[PDB]
DNA sequence: CTAGGATCACAATCCCGGTGCCGAGGCCGCTCAATTGGTCGTAGACAGCTCTAGCACCGCTTAAACGCACGTACGGATTCCGTACGTGCGTTTAAGCGGTGCTAGAGCTGTCTACGACCAATTGAGCGGCCTCGGCACCGGGATTGTGATCCTAG
DNA sequence: CTAGGATCACAATCCCGGTGCCGAGGCCGCTCAATTGGTCGTAGACAGCTCTAGCACCGCTTAAACGCACGTACGGAATCCGTACGTGCGTTTAAGCGGTGCTAGAGCTGTCTACGACCAATTGAGCGGCCTCGGCACCGGGATTGTGATCCTAG
């Protein structure tokens, strides 16, 4: 048995759009987070909150965005996302 | 140790009022204090706009309610100010 | 090459929240631009935040703080 | 001998307190002065909006065969409603998900 | 005779409109559905010269944003022409 | 019928300074709408100003503040 | 015989108006205290920007073979500059029109 | 005879140090004034919240020059920062 | 005979010169708001201490990521059609400008009173700490919904 | 023999009862912030007056809107190709969790001093008002740029 193309893209949609969880593994993030923070001021120490609220904020723009990016696609009659439908939704929500 | 403020006991007494059986998580606790500190300073901050504007130092609930009205989207400032008018009466009555 | 940490999966998933069923190959450099420019905005203010109150740890709400002077407001860590 | 202490609250038959309203209005770097109504005011119009989502959320809850209120159901409370998702607009309920939307053009 | 082709007066426009900064809504009318709109909230209401001034500021500077963002969705839609889907999902995309 | 007083070429003339070269014939009656929705919701907003300072004459500082806290700031008129 | 009356704007090296700034600090509502420094560091940023944009905007001008700033010229200044552009994002220049931009793709 | 005070005369001052042959419409001095009051109540606001997230009742150096780092963007900042703190050097030295 | 560059007719836009008018830049009187000199007190700087919570490391256990492969379906290029929008001309309309008349209401001043700040004594409401137990997450295993294709028939 | 529907296989989800754990809600002690009662000063409500600018109307000019005719180029539908993203099985890896240990620095407290508010005096800088002149807007003529197309040419 072969799930044709989209079905489990949809089934994953409605899993992932169900589910609250954060969704990007915590130890690289962490690792992202300080390695950009370094380039401000050395030997920051950094709150697990502080961490956690990072994480909740850029995973909800990244979901924003994405939404916008769906929206670009389907008005140029596609149904794939590219990199020309995120610089459009950045360019109209002024970023 | 030492106090951190909040508004849980006024949340819980609200949530008691209208549903008796519902409880309420921790991270909910934390999402409503920040929705009313959050609304609080909206609100303060447009009453002193105003105060400001009017070159007046004094905040009253005209000043409050004006802000209630320019904030609170549609039939919410409708009900809001209702609330609000109904407790000033009350209490001037004591 | 921390960047590299956000996998191809991951970005998968949250497009998947997002509501988008296909995915080109080359959206996963440009989300992973974008998450790190959004990223330095917001620590650059966190650690500003950080340094005018002379402290050597991020606390939560230099974070908050930061989030909100940039109109993106986050509920549940303490305002 | 005095008067037995009667909270503002009490007077205005609310749960918020007056008293601390006011204190933070006084102490917020607000303005000079502060009238006897405002804190009133703001209490009353900060416990009607907690009410509302509190009962909003209840009510997602209970349709969700759960006793306690979690971010997921003030999340489906706020941006289920029109005006409380205007006046949420930008705001991000931590743990709070999205609301399940797929479009129209996606289905099979 | 001569005509220019489809195209040609609509740049020659485009350069024209874009080089001056006059306000481009006839004044009696934008005037007129200010006080129509205004009558809704309060009645007997008058308006200073620079309040109907400073709204007809706005509203150009807002028509013309929205027209910037609506001709970039056609654009992106491989088309020239701007339609109401293009004023739509720039709206939408904008929040409003 | 004073929307109607915001005329096809009035609107043409916004699109071209907007850079738009080809305009659709249903772009009138959007913009049209769209243009009431925002005015209205400005007008709304200056008036609570004016009823505020018990004045019966909406000032040019009222509008200012109006757009202001739409976050539309306007310069040029006291502000 | 007291000493001749000194502008802290003089002192300072500025020419905005220290004791001007100071006043509208103590009287806007902003802290309970306002510090010596406060004013001189905001004249100062205040001026340094108001050159910045003055010197650009008559640049501008110059380019246009004028001798006095319109708001044209300010407009075209501001957003030539994407510091400034930024700064000024969400801000309206009245009588100041749009920066000349056609999309590549309608020229013939 | 109402006195309204505005920054026309140092918006003149500094065209004059930096364009001693250009002047400047009154269209122009208006733009200038809504500006140096935006800037002004965007830089005081900011310091007045670092203020108050550090339980701090003064407003000093500090607070502004913390502000005008978060405001302005880029090298912007970087040259305001300096002016600022040369002028601050140089009132303390009257 | 064509595709291509060259040449042409024409309208539109940039440029130079003269006129004039009204807005900008300067001078003057004065008045009020900023400066000088001094006092009082409390807010913040600085030093010291505590203990909490951040950082670093290690060992298993999977869950998830990486890689490769087969294939279908979606992006994209090409072609054709017809209609909808651009361009231009003659007619109509109402916007723009000036001038006059009027009065409502914005803006300011003076008086006085009620209301908000401030202080001292009192106390009860709200916060920290402890504890218990039931709402929830998790698990196994059936019932159910759904996708895909194999089978059967009338046509 | 084909299209459509009937039927089947069986993977993913949902539902149910049982387990047990750790977080939410309640109770107790205390302490400090809210209340009560009284004093005092000044901010704003109210009345009255002035004079400005917002509204209403009229006539005249002419620029802009409008309606219609015509043509063309652009949006949209259809067809075909091909590549590249999706679904899935196998191997690898490092995230996650639990535990241990160290120590840096965040939070609090005590003491002191200096920096800012407040007051009185005084004086000069900035604002309203008046006035003049020159910089820019406009009109006219001309040089130039550019579009649309007719022509001559090399091939």
């Amino acid at each position: 048995h072969r799930y044709r193309p989209g079905t489990v893209a949809l089934r994953e949609i409605r899993r992932y759009q169900k589910s609250t969880e954060l969704l990007i593994r915590k130890l690289p993030f962490q690792r992202l987070v300080r390695e950009i923070a370094q380039d401000f001021k050395t030997d920051l120490r950094f709150q697990s909150s502080a961490v956690m609220a990072l994480q909740e904020a850029c995973e909800a723009y990244l979901v924003g965005l994405f939404e916008d990016t769906n929206l670009c696609a389907i008005h140029a009659k596609r149904v794939t996302i590219m990199p020309k439908d995120i610089q459009l939704a950045r360019r109209i929500r002024g970023e | 140790r030492s106090r951190k403020e909040s508004y849980s006991i006024y949340v819980y007494k609200v949530l008691k009022q209208v549903h008796p059986d519902t409880g309420i998580s921790s991270k909910a606790m934390g999402i409503m204090n920040s929705f009313v500190n959050d609304i609080f300073e909206r609100i303060a901050g447009e009453a002193s706009r105003l105060a400001h504007y009017n070159k007046r130092s004094t905040i009253t609930s005209r000043e409050i309610q004006t802000a209630v009205r320019l904030l609170l989207p549609g039939e919410l400032a409708k009900h809001a100010v209702s609330e609000g008018t109904k407790a000033v009466t009350k209490y001037t009555s004591a | 090459d921390n960047i590299q940490g956000i996998t191809k999966p991951a970005i998968r998933r949250l497009a998947r929240r997002g509501g988008v069923k296909r995915i080109s190959g080359l959206i996963y450099e440009e989300t992973r631009g974008v998450l790190k420019v959004f990223l330095e905005n917001v620590i650059r203010d966190a650690v500003t935040y950080t340094e005018h109150a002379k402290r050597k740890t991020v606390t939560a709400m230099d974070v908050v703080y930061a989030l909100k002077r940039q109109g993106r407001t986050l509920y549940g860590f303490g305002g | 001998a005095r008067a037995k202490a009667k909270t503002r609250s009490s007077r205005a038959g609310l749960q918020f307190p007056v008293g601390r309203v006011h204190r933070l209005l006084r102490k917020g770097n607000y303005s000079e002065r502060v009238g006897a109504g405002a804190p009133v005011y703001l209490a009353a119009v900060l416990e009607y909006l907690t009410a509302e989502i509190l009962e909003l959320a209840g009510n997602a809850a209970r349709d969700n065969k759960k006793t306690r209120i979690i971010p997921r159901h003030l999340q489906l409370a706020i941006r289920n409603d029109e005006e409380l998702n205007k006046l949420l607009g930008r705001v991000t309920i931590a743990q709070g998900g999205v609301l399940p939307n797929i479009q129209a053009v996606l289905l099979p």
